[PDB]
């Protein structure tokens, strides 16, 4: 395999309304329903999906039920009314996974050989995009365990469609179009500096988890390696960027030229009609 | 205030100081000093 | 004034604010604050264009440009020649000619010859560093011309009688930051040189906060000007 996904918010509301279907009744654990999908390339798409009744008792996390007859009858309806659509996986509303999810996944990989799950949150405040993709494949193990069948975080994104926001941006009414030039950059400053480096501080919290704990899979495979991709910049004290300040002066050069010349011409913009219309409105007032 | 007696009774203003040296001196400047190479 | 300086909230009639900045800039003439005086006396010069055809703008320019001659360098003054000025010989055409020449005999012939009109100057502190402005105009012209110059050339070509007197003038020139000269005090070498990095790497992009601070000031003066009707 999967490149990434294309997921419209329509199917997310198709999770939300069934969360309304279960929020009125006894919610045991969470929602598990079908994720239909439009798989064409190694990229993915989802235009629609549906749900299915489900309970689970947490004693061996193996007593859990869908209705495959209901799944294939309503899938026969939706396949009948739309030949484009097919199943691509499932979803769950509780944002943390558990051990049964490989039995859900591998139990429904019999219909199509991939069955991607979707993490969402019905009350999201801290995540970025809600949508999430795994794939249940193996890297065996370095020790080669008996089939360490593993979910893999395939990258994920919100999909888009022409004329799908006809509802949406009319509904929300709150959008300030083109806040370039005012405070959007510092919204992204607070949220990327703070909300980026706090994630860095939870990764260094996981480093302390390797200090006092974390011997499970101490993970000396990807961590220092892509952290050496990070360590393309060893930015230690004395800072060692003598070969970057004439670079910085080259970067500052043209832009401060544009501010000098161009903003002098911005003065040349305001002054003419400001004076002429000024004294028109001044000495032509009486 | 202003009068009290007086109602009864890139240009040259840029150049006139060097043009003074173009007014009294060095008329045939490198044409006698230009002639120093062969007259002397 | 200096303990209780209070100037206008808003400027008055431009004749009054013009002549007012001429008065206080004419105080900074004798106070010898040469930086502010050239721009407030330039401002005051250009800001009063209306005058009687026999003068008072040549009075304002005449008694304006004396310390501008005393800056060590001057441009060739204004830009609009006046013949009744030429009859009155007010701001000394011949003396500023003696300034841009490195001359001393005709210079002090202007000084000694016209002293009844130097009474009409009333600012005899002009000459006491204006002969010094002749010699600094000479060393500034020659030093500005040559890449390297030596005391064997200038110290007796300008007849300063000795190496060390020119080393004192270049001591005051490096003290004034005029020249990037050096002097080997062993054989008598002014081992003078010219510094480098005239490119627009850093200095104009630093200057653009003065250029654009100026521009935003005129933006806001245009806005406050718009606030009136």
């Amino acid at each position: 395999a999967v490149q990434k996904v294309v997921v419209h918010p329509l199917v997310l509301l198709s999770v939300v309304d069934h969360f309304n279907r279960i929020g009125k009744v006894g919610n045991q654990k969470r929602v598990v329903g079908v994720l239909l999908g439009s798989w064409q390339k190694k990229v993915l798409d989802v235009s629609n999906s549906f749900a299915v009744p489900f309970d689970e008792d947490d004693k061996d996390d193996s007593v859990w039920f869908l209705d495959h007859d209901y799944l294939e009858n309503m899938y026969g309806m939706f396949k009948k009314v739309n030949a484009r659509e097919r199943i691509v996986g499932w979803y769950h509303t509780g944002p943390k996974l558990h051990k049964n999810d490989i039995a859900i996944n591998e139990l429904m990989k019999r219909y199509c050989p991939n069955s991607v799950l979707v993490i969402i949150d019905v009350k999201p405040k801290d995540l970025g995009l809600p949508t999430e993709a795994y794939i249940s494949v193996e890297e065996v193990h370095d020790d080669g365990t008996p089939t360490s069948k593993t979910f893999e975080h395939v990258t994920s994104e919100i999909g888009a469609e022409e004329a799908e926001e006809v509802g949406v941006e009319h509904l929300l009414r709150d959008i300030k179009d083109t806040t370039v030039g005012t405070l959007s950059q510092r919204i992204t400053n607070q949220v990327h500096g703070l909300k980026g480096l706090n994630s860095k501080l939870l990764d260094i919290r996981s480093y302390l988890e390797k200090v006092a704990t974390g011997k499970l899979p101490i993970n000396h495979q990807i961590i220092y390696q892509l952290q050496d991709v990070f360590n393309l910049l060893p930015d230690v004290s004395l800072q060692e960027f003598v070969k970057a300040f004439y670079l910085k002066t080259n970067d500052q050069m043209v832009v401060v030229y544009l501010a000098s010349l161009i903003r002098s011409v911005v003065a040349l913009h305001n002054l003419i009609n400001n004076k002429i219309a000024n004294r028109d409105a001044e000495k032509k007032e009486g | 205030m202003s009068e009290k007696k007086q109602p009864v009774d890139e240009d040259n203003w840029d150049d006139d100081n060097v043009e003074d040296d173009f007014s009294n001196q060095l008329r045939a400047e490198l044409e006698k000093h230009g002639y120093k190479m062969e007259t002397s | 004034k200096l303990v209780s300086k209070s100037v206008f909230p808003e400027q008055a009639n431009n004749n009054e604010w013009a002549r007012y900045l001429y008065y206080t800039g004419r105080i900074k003439a004798i106070q010898l604050e040469y930086s502010e005086a050239r721009r407030t006396m330039t401002n005051a010069l250009r800001k009063a264009p209306q005058h009687t055809a026999v003068g008072f703008k040549q009075t304002v320019h005449k008694l304006l440009i004396v310390v501008e001659l005393l800056l060590g360098e001057i441009p060739d003054r204004l830009q609009f020649r006046q013949p009744s000025l030429k009859r009155s010989l007010m701001p000394y055409f011949l003396l500023t000619q003696a300034v841009r020449t490195g001359n001393l005999a005709k210079f002090n012939q202007v000084l000694d010859q016209f002293g009844e009109k130097f009474q009409a100057d009333g600012t005899y502190t002009l000459i006491i560093r204006l002969r010094h402005n002749v010699i600094k105009t000479g060393v500034r012209m020659i030093s500005l011309s040559y890449s390297r110059i030596s005391l064997a050339d200038i110290a007796q070509k300008l007849q300063l009688d000795s190496p060390e007197d020119a080393e004192f003038i270049v001591a005051k020139a490096i003290r004034d930051g005029v020249i990037e000269a050096s002097i080997n005090h062993e054989k008598g070498y002014v081992q003078s040189k010219e510094m480098i990095d005239i490119y627009s790497t850093r200095e104009p992009q630093l200057a653009f906060h003065q250029r654009i601070s100026f521009c935003l000031d005129i933006h806001n003066m245009s806005v406050k000007a718009m606030r009136f009707p």
